[PDB]
């Protein structure tokens, strides 16, 4: 039942803005903070942003801020990771994750979406 | 002559999260302590360097009830020696405890259909608790040694966490009250006997 499925992606030129969204189901995305980590080939998982529960702030990679913008949309039970001046140092494979520390039964770590940066 | 006032604590309408666990002095009255302890609402009732039979027999200076919410799971940690989020982070009793842990399990009242998450947990410290402290700072966590000081990075954690309680789950992730009734011998006279 608890579940996290991401969307968006795909190819976009050097400077191009893109929007993943990640859908949750089986809890309120509000109550426990969320995060976007990505895993560029041949390199280790990276955290992009995060958004802390209830509005406690959001966070920001150095690589990434003021570029990606994390929003929460509590309606669609949806994180959304805009992300804007797209570098090519940015291509990896995108996943978001929820730090609920085991107050659920998760089934913890599981597809991801790929995001492709070319040079121009 | 005054009953000292068990009802005030243990039938509390709300009820502390962990983290700010409330307390409350108890003096200049008597105490029962078997009205309690053979009630059959409790599902813990354990002593430490007392025992449960001879309470009434004691004496002290002052009683503390402590009482808060956590886990099922996490009654194992109210206890002198123990580690773990809870005794670490939240609540931590002395290895040389006088005193008494009781706790209920309290999904009826505790948790939703959709699911209670009201009741917090500190996640991150950067210390272990001395016995007894308290602390309900909100201040960003910083992990590792990337500062999070102004602009923060993804490694700085918001420090509390919330508990999912669903009505449906495991016994072990359900809601439990819990009072811990430590006993203060002093130098001084005491106010709190048995009958
Ligand atoms: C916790 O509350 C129980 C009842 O809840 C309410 O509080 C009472 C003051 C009263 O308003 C009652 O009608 C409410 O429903 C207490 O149990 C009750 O105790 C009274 C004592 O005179 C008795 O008349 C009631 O019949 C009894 N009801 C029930 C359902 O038990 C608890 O009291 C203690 O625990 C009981 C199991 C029993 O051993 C009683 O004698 C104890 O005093 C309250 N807990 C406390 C005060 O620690």
């Amino acid at each position: 039942q608890v579940q996290l499925v991401e969307s968006g992606g795909g190819l976009v030129q050097a400077g191009g803005s893109l929007r993943l969204s990640c859908a949750a189901s089986g809890f309120p995305v509000e109550v426990w903070r969320m995060e976007w980590y990505r895993q560029a080939p041949g390199k280790e998982r990276e955290g992009v942003a995060a958004i802390e529960s209830y509005g406690h702030g959001t966070r920001y990679a150095d690589s990434v801020k003021g570029r990606f913008t994390i929003s929460r949309d509590n309606a669609k039970n949806t994180v959304y990771l805009q992300m804007n001046s797209l570098k090519p140092e940015d291509t990896a494979v995108y996943y978001c994750n929820v730090k609920d520390d085991g107050q659920l039964a998760y089934h913890y770590d599981y597809q991801g979406t790929q995001v492709t940066v070319s040079a121009g | 002559t005054n009953l000292c006032p068990f009802g005030e604590v243990f039938n509390a309408t709300r009820f502390a999260s962990v983290y700010a666990w409330n307390r409350k002095r108890i003096s200049n009255c008597v105490a029962d302590y078997s009205v309690l302890y053979n009630s059959a609402s409790f599902s813990t009732f354990k002593c430490y360097g007392v025992s449960p039979t001879k309470l009434n027999d004691l004496c002290f200076t002052n009683v503390y009830a402590d009482s808060f919410v956590i886990r099922g799971d996490e009654v194992r940690q109210i206890a002198p020696g123990q580690t773990g989020k809870i005794a670490d982070y939240n609540y931590k009793l002395p290895d040389d405890f006088t005193g008494c842990v009781i706790a209920w399990n309290s999904n009826n009242l505790d948790s939703k259909v959709g699911g209670n998450y009201n009741y917090l947990y500190r996640l991150f410290r950067k210390s272990n608790l001395k016995p007894f402290e308290r602390d309900i700072s909100t201040e960003i966590y910083q992990a590792g040694s990337t500062p999070c000081n102004g602009v923060e990075g993804f490694n700085c954690y918001f420090p509390l966490q919330s508990y999912g309680f669903q009505p449906t789950n495991g016994v072990g992730y359900q809601p439990y009250r819990v009072v811990v009734l430590s006993f203060e011998l002093l130098h001084a006279p005491a106010t709190v006997c048995g009958p």
